[PDB]
């Protein structure tokens, strides 16, 4: 009707990091969800610290 | 003068208009639109254009 745009963007927002510490506190990151492709990095931890 | 001109609501000046059905014939182009005045609203056709 009027287009009235309801996403207003800034550019210091950080939305992908807001997202990725977002799923860390609603569930159990560690778990592997093909369909949006969420699957954390992860080192192995033999490799950074000998 | 303070009352009884302009409001002070929240009303957007320049509203942006996307057709809702368009037609790219070969010699032709055709843009159909809602040009939908709201409530306790006046729009001179002189301010729009394409």
């Amino acid at each position: 009707a009027s287009q009235l745009n309801a996403v207003v963007d800034l550019q210091d927002r950080n939305t992908e990091l807001s997202y990725q510490l977002l799923l860390d506190s609603i569930g159990d990151r560690t778990r592997y969800f093909s369909m949006w492709n969420q699957a954390v990095d992860s080192y192995d931890p033999d490799v950074r610290i000998i | 003068p303070t009352h009884d001109v302009t409001t002070d609501r929240s009303q957007r000046l320049t509203l942006r208009f996307i057709p809702v059905d368009r037609e790219d014939t070969a010699y032709s182009y055709k843009a159909r639109f809602t040009l939908a005045v709201g409530d306790n609203r006046v729009l001179d056709m002189a301010s729009t254009y394409f």
